[PDB]
């Protein structure tokens, strides 16, 4: 499930969780430059401990 | 288990400070241990011998697997313990004797197989839990002999004797296994301690065509996850021990070039304790290409099997280790190239250039001879860019590490103004610190700094004799051939002796070696060498050259006022400085004499024989 998350985030760019499977969360902004800097927040408690830090920073 | 919970408690957190990626160890549930079911093991005197036999012999293959049965009966688990059996008095003295020679296999296999599902448990390491895998497989065995045995006994085809026929290989293997699980349980072994262990229980039986398999099966297969640890390490260089576990340990702390790999003696099995240097240098040497920039992994077969009665394991690494070796040493000579960085150290300090100091010295021959505290750090790092444009050492690329440092004194154990207190200072780049180093570059700039003052009173000594000669006496004449062609011949000795030839062998030491930890033990013997032969770690100093050089800087001060507008002071204090120097001369031709070569420079120092003593 993760993995195929994985291949719609780096290919697509779309979370696909609904309860957190993923650890890309999406604030909501006001869509005029303020995504890059405020969208995408990394949650450090559902990287899967196969994937590295490193790993999970460079996908986002 | 109480005892055992201390140690994974310990080793936890030994292992947790290291980490700063991972999270914390899973431990099993407490479930797990509290069932005595889930861990291995926790008028009848007046009937005739069959139907005892038959009851005994059945509690026995009961008490076998791990579960008591009626006449014997396992004494209660509590702790680690050899186990103690009872047997009820109602039995005859030869079942008595009988049963009591097969014990010995249910009290074993009691302690292997708590010994099996303990040390599964996480922070031992891989090794260890192989090792109690094995034991499994091997405990797995003997289950379908009991069961077999059943069917034997409903038919009539079992008693004690038959039984303990039948047990003869078992017993003995899993007396061996008890032996090395008391001796891994009771103190700490994990890793390497672990896996030397089955190295040399292996020589305690020669051959016997049955504790061969055992051995070489615990062995290898307790080496396959060791392997995995060190597979990584050999011939792609990073450690990635998931347990602590591996010979090599790394603890986070430029410098960190030997400093970051460190050794465990536990840690080592024996049958690689011979080559445990040569394993802990490939990975070393294999990190420092990976920060510049392409990782690279060897082309070389990474199977290496444990074989009893054969080192097969050994040419692997061998080769792994020179492949290794070569190519550290082969990326150094096709960029950041070795025979740049040394030459330029040894094209100022070591004066081949001769032309970046003639314009430097008469450039700035006023500017130095201030006080040290007087002259500000920024005006000689310019002057000196003037003089570098001036030489031809502007057409060297390698002219960016000429720098300011200034330093006390090179007179102190085993100076006051800008001229010897003057320094460069070097900086090299990452993968140069395992042959340049801080203590080689703290011991270059001392021998620049004895140079510098020998060449300082050359330049004194001509301007003498070319003010003197105007278009008084000749007492300072004769002096004065006695003081400059002193100094120019020291630097012809100590250049043309020490310096020429050993860095011309150094050069037939960088085309055949092929490691570095040959050419970092030459380069640290020519510099040794270099200070040592010359007046500089010299235990005594022959502090008779630092009073002959007092001696011609004042002599030189005297001579520069020469111009009158008395002739016979002049006279009187260079005849007074003519006996000092040639007191102190004489001392150094016999210090020097006594002191264990020499009749190089003394024929240097004089050829006349004019003085000899």
């Amino acid at each position: 499930p993760v993995l195929s998350f994985l291949y719609r985030w780096i290919y697509d760019g779309e979370l696909e969780d609904t309860y957190h499977e993923f650890f890309v969360a999406s604030d909501p902004t006001v869509k005029t430059d303020r995504l890059w800097h405020d969208k995408y927040t990394l949650r450090k408690s559902m990287i899967p401990s196969f994937m590295t830090m490193d790993q999970s920073r460079k996908v986002l | 288990l109480q005892q055992s919970l201390e140690l994974k408690r310990k080793m936890l957190r030994d292992k947790q400070n290291k980490k700063n990626s991972g999270q914390h160890l899973p431990i099993f549930p407490a479930w797990v241990y509290e069932r005595p079911a889930l861990i291995g093991d926790f008028p009848i005197g007046t009937l005739p011998l069959a139907s005892q036999e038959s009851a005994v012999v059945e509690d026995l293959l009961y008490v076998l697997v791990g579960v008591d049965g009626r006449y014997v009966s396992a004494q209660p688990l509590a702790g680690r313990q050899s186990r103690t059996f009872l047997v009820d008095p109602n039995l005859d003295l030869s079942i008595r004797e009988l049963v009591h020679r097969i014990l010995p296999v249910a009290a074993s296999y009691s302690a292997v197989t708590r010994f099996i599902e303990e040390k599964s448990s996480f922070e031992y390491g891989q090794v260890n839990h192989a090792l109690a895998a094995a034991m499994r497989t091997l405990v797995k065995e003997h289950l379908i002999l009991v069961s077999q045995l059943e069917q034997l006994h409903r038919q009539g085809l079992l008693s004690l004797q038959k039984l303990w026929f039948y047990i003869q290989p078992a017993m003995r293997t899993m007396d061996i296994l008890a032996s090395l699980a008391t001796s891994v349980d009771k103190g700490e072994c994990l890793g390497g301690s672990t896996l030397s262990l089955l190295h040399d229980r292996s020589f305690s039986y020669t051959g016997d065509s049955q504790a061969q398999e055992l051995c070489l099966y615990l062995t290898k297969a307790a080496s396959a996850p060791y392997f995995e640890v060190l597979e990584k390490w050999i011939y792609r260089g990073i450690i990635h021990d998931p347990y602590s576990e591996f010979m090599v340990e790394e603890h986070e702390l430029d410098k960190y070039w030997d400093q970051r790999y460190t050794i465990v003696q536990q840690q080592i099995p024996s049958f690689l304790q011979k080559m445990a240097d040569k394993i802990l240098s490939t990975g070393k040497y294999l990190n420092v290409v990976r920060e510049c920039g392409h990782d690279v992994t060897c082309p070389v077969a990474k199977e290496i099997i444990y074989t009893l009665k054969e080192r097969a394991y050994v040419e692997q690494i061998e080769k792994a280790f020179n492949y290794a070796s070569k190519v550290l040493l082969d990326f150094l000579m096709e960029e950041k190239e070795l025979v740049a960085h040394l030459r330029s150290i040894k094209r100022y300090f070591l004066m081949d250039q001769g032309d970046f100091f003639v314009h430097f010295m008469d450039l700035a021959e006023e500017e130095l001879r201030k006080p040290v505290e007087d002259i500000t750090p920024p005006r000689l790092e310019a002057l000196l860019e003037l003089a570098l444009r001036m030489s031809t050492a502007n057409t060297d690329p390698f002219k960016d590490d000429l720098k300011i440092d200034l330093m006390p004194h090179d007179l102190i154990t085993q100076a006051l103004s800008g001229l010897e207190a003057f320094s460069f200072d070097y900086i090299v780049k990452w993968p140069l610190s395992l042959i340049i180093n801080r203590k080689a570059l703290t011991r270059y700039q001392m021998l620049f700094r004895h140079m510098f003052y020998c060449k300082h009173v050359e330049r004194q000594l001509c301007s003498v004799w070319i003010s003197n000669k105007t278009a008084w006496f000749a007492g300072a004449f004769t002096l004065r051939q006695r003081m400059l062609n002193f100094v120019q011949n020291i630097q012809y000795y100590m250049m043309f002796e020490v310096m020429e030839p050993t860095w011309h062998i150094l050069e037939k030491n960088l085309k055949s070696a092929s490691n570095i930890d040959d050419v970092l033990g030459h380069h640290t013997g020519f510099l040794d060498t270099c200070l040592k032969d010359c007046m500089l770690t010299n235990p005594e100093l022959l502090k008779v050259f630092s009073k002959l050089m007092s001696v011609c800087v004042m002599f030189t001060n005297c001579m520069q006022k020469f111009t009158q507008s008395l002739v016979s002071g002049f006279e009187a204090t260079i005849n007074k400085f003519d006996k000092n120097f040639s007191a102190h001369l004489l001392d150094l031709l016999a210090r020097l004499s006594i002191y264990s070569g020499m009749a190089s420079v003394i024929s240097r120092l004089d050829f006349n024989g004019f003085y000899t003593e």
